[PDB]
């Protein structure tokens, strides 16, 4: 859910 | 012969900010690479305007309150790049090396409150001309204002328009100015509910076409 | 919509109060291998994931200026701290992530920065502190701040022992407000980890 | 950013020429604490001068040099990391007096990348080698410094004088006698 | 008229080391022809890459040896051109006229022993941080090293890396440095073989990539 | 020769034009024992300096020169091979008092194609026709040599300072101040 | 070398109405635009033969 930043 | 040449009085002479430039006398020094290093700026204005700083009030506080829940003048401040409210900013750290200015100034205001706390605020640019600022947000209604809430959007903008009768004006402040000569910014609180102890932090930039220009190195050495 | 999920190896952390990530200076690193080195730097992933730090209890007493500041790295027990032993050189970015927990009926404002070559700062600087990589942190709006920067300093690589590029700074803005509905103080973490974490030169065992 | 289009007005055109940064720091400067054996770092110019205070404003910088020697005897100079003997030699650059005094171009000599204005660390003080070289000569009397294809990094605080006053710094700006 | 000049202030002086060239006084003179005249050198690196010159030892000896057939530290310098140990070579006789430099330096290794005596020795580089160096090939192997065999090739080169925090580093070396800023490399026997007598003669070069620049006269004159 | 790739490193890009020879040798040197009457001799430079250890550091050599003279009277130059007497003529280059000093450029006038900085034999000393001729004036108070388009050939040994502390050499090294 | 000139004695000084002009020191500076000022005059005698005035 949302945004991801990996 | 030669090339007769006429040495002319008055020239010559060391100018601090002559556009000449020295002889060289060690050469071929190569520097390692700089491209690609992070944070380069160009201009101060880059910088001033994308970094707002902030306002100083009542006690070396960035920003201003109130008990009462009733129309009340939150801050009233001279609109000069030398007042006390910018004394710490750093629009006004960069404006003390120039002689004049012209252009947008821009006001950020942030609610610091809780959920519970609403507010209504109201600021007005009081341009010269008026003895003393007006007390309340009625008289203060006629001038160029902004009123707004608090909300989801805890932050608001306002843009303190250049207005004078020269094209530029003064960075510096004479001894002699009696009233300030570009005006004041007043900053009223229309009521708030339940928002006694919730605070309303000021900052400033600069505008779009804020402009600085004449460089001077007037500080104390 | 507004949830943000940051992985750093593996380990992961998954904000529900967030503002965005803010990048500081640039989103690309100089060169990670460059003439000092000879070609004989490497990578090690490893080292790059998350590990806490908790800064201070933000309390109603704390007036505007208050500041508190981690200079980094600090002491790390993990894989990051034992490449500090083991390498005379080194470099690395920070994913830094600061969360000061409470409710929505807490008011007060912090302000979450990262500075290059710290300095004690004078209570006229501190109006200006905005002018470095920052986030706010405000109740109202968020609980968490999120600031990414890169390596930099005058040379390449660095020796950390003796000199900390990078240090995390956290400074009330307006004081911490309290209703009888709200939390009474709120406690600020850092969730950091190292970034492009690479090494240079392999020392002796002490043994 | 915000505009005065908001409520009616029109945003209008700003030359910037002025406050542009290899500009500004283009001119001479005078760095007053001086001895026959001078180290030249830029630190030592006034802190609250034009240049000093915009330098300060800056974490790392970067740019080569212009300087004007007032001296008494020749004057030498010797790059970054130079041996402090060397400057009783005529191989280093060597300029022989000549009134009323020595302007010379020298180049960014320092052993790093760029130069910085603060330093979080040991090599308080800034490494010895943050420095542009040194200059030697029986008395320097004055020594003035110019920054070229200045570049600056990492902005910070800059500063303008505290106001008292509670709404103004005043100050006597010039005007016509009589 | 004629051309109107203006005399600079700051300019004209003499700089042992300006570009500019005297006027001739006396013209017209063929010398000699020495094209193909043997031995030329252009750059003093081609001759530093080219000409390795001895190291000095404990009495000012170009070669280290052993008694023992265990394990032990043979030599141990400083990695600066100002070391005690390379005071004798050319490369450093070079480098004291300039301020910096950077680049691979070359140590070359030349067994002397008889042809029944055989030795096994390790090289190493410790980059600066720590305290002090390894005295055990044990402890150096965690470092950047090389071990090699003595049999029909007498001959071994090893690679000194630079490896520093700054992209250049000084030729000279401070009053105020207290452990070498460079590390430093240790020369270990592993072990040997009937190898008592028999010495290991060390030499330097240039490197490649070795670099110098910013020229100085430093010595007492 | 061998490279750090041995091992895994990588071999770098280097910039030798500050070990070139000619620039190098293409600067303005001292020469100490002066007199009224003096012959132009390159090994006369110090035995330490930049240039002069340089110098030594090579068998044969060979450059045009360009000299700074600091005199009193006229100053005649003679080439390689004149009488004494002539110095006292006009009728060689003479050049007539200009403060500060007087600066020429000379060309190389041996009889040989090329000089030696050491001589295995008999014309100890070098042969007498290793000169760049002979100047003159009333007092000679200051020397400058300088070598153009300088060229070099069988380099000999250049020694750096002895080193007694049995580690490192170490020695005063510019550094700020305060 | 470099360039041989001969330094003219008579020349150089300073003459109140010589076609010289001196050296800038402080550049780039951009002047409110003065387009359209109305009553403006560029020679003397213009104005002359347009404005009579009174004898006396």
């Amino acid at each position: 859910f949302g945004a991801l930043l990996a | 012969g030669i090339v007769p040449v006429a040495c002319s009085d008055g020239y010559g002479g060391l100018v601090t900010t002559d556009p000449k430039t020295a002889d060289p006398v060690y050469g071929m020094v190569y520097n390692p690479p700089r491209t690609n290093y992070p944070g380069r700026f160009t201009n101060l204005l880059d910088v001033a305007e994308a970094c707002p700083t902030f306002l100083c009030f009542d006690e070396g506080k960035p920003y201003v309150v109130t008990r009462t829940d009733e129309q009340r003048l939150l801050a009233k401040f001279d609109v000069s790049l030398a007042a006390k409210h910018m004394s710490n900013t750093y629009l006004s750290g960069i404006a003390q090396y120039y002689a004049q200015y012209s252009g947008t100034i821009n006001l950020h205001f942030m609610f610091t409150g809780s959920t519970d706390s609403k507010a209504r605020y109201m600021v007005a640019y009081v341009p010269p001309g008026v003895e003393t600022p007006p007390d309340t947000p009625e008289k203060a209604a006629h001038c160029i204002h902004a009123e707004w809430d608090t909300g989801l959007n805890s932050k608001f903008t306002f843009s303190i328009p250049y207005v004078s009768a020269a094209d530029y004006a003064y960075t510096a402040s004479d001894v002699a100015e009696t009233t300030n000569v570009q005006g004041w910014v007043c900053i009223y609180q229309i009521t708030h509910g339940k928002a006694e102890q919730d605070t309303l932090v000021v900052s400033v930039s600069a505008g779009k076409d804020f402009e600085l220009r004449l460089p001077i190195d007037p500080r104390s050495q | 919509d507004r949830i943000l999920t940051t992985r750093n190896g593996h380990t992961t952390s998954t904000t529900q109060s967030s503002v965005g990530v803010t990048y500081g200076y640039s989103t690309q690193e100089d060169h990670v291998s460059g003439p000092n080195t000879s070609g004989l730097e490497t990578r090690v992933v490893q080292a790059e994931r998350f590990f806490k730090k908790h800064l201070f209890d933000w309390t109603p007493d704390k007036a505007f200026g208050h500041l508190e500041k981690l200079e980094l790295p600090t002491d790390h027990k993990g894989v990051y701290g034992c490449l500090v032993d083991s390498f005379a050189y080194m470099r690395n970015g920070w994913d830094v992530e600061v969360s000061a927990v409470g409710n929505q009926f807490n008011g007060g404002c912090l302000l979450v920065a990262m500075v290059p070559e710290w300095k004690e700062f004078t209570p006229r600087e501190k109006y200006q502190l905005t002018l470095f990589p920052h986030q706010f942190i405000s109740p109202r709006t968020n609980m968490t701040a999120h600031i990414v920067v890169p390596y930099l300093g005058v040379n390449r690589y660095d020796q950390y022992k003796k000199h900390k590029p990078w240090t995390l700074v956290v400074m009330v803005v307006s004081p911490l407000t309290t209703n009888t509905v709200s939390a009474g103080q709120i406690k600020v973490y850092a969730n950091i980890a190292p970034t492009h974490v690479h090494v240079a030169g392999e020392l002796p065992s002490k043994e | 950013t915000t505009t005065v289009e908001n409520y009616g007005g029109e945003t209008q055109v700003q030359r910037r020429q002025h406050t542009d940064v290899t500009f500004i720091m283009d001119r001479f400067v005078k760095i007053q604490n001086l001895n026959p054996t001078h180290v030249i770092d830029l630190m030592q110019t006034h802190q609250h001068g034009l240049v000093g205070a915009l330098l300060r404003a800056a974490t790392y910088y970067f740019s080569d040099l212009e300087i004007v020697v007032r001296h008494d005897g020749n004057l030498t100079w010797v790059p970054n990391g130079a041996p402090e003997a060397a400057l009783s030699n005529t191989g280093n650059p060597t300029a022989y007096l000549k009134a009323p005094f020595t302007r010379l171009a020298l180049p960014y000599t320092a052993p790093h990348r760029v130069l910085a204005t603060v330093y979080n660390g040991t090599s308080a003080q800034l490494p010895a080698s943050f420095n542009f070289g040194a200059i030697q000569a029986t008395t320097i009397h004055e020594l003035l410094v110019r920054m070229k294809r200045a570049e600056l990094y990492c902005p910070r605080p800059l500063l303008a004088v505290e106001v008292s006053s509670q709404d103004r710094h005043k100050q006597k700006i010039i005007a016509p006698a009589k």
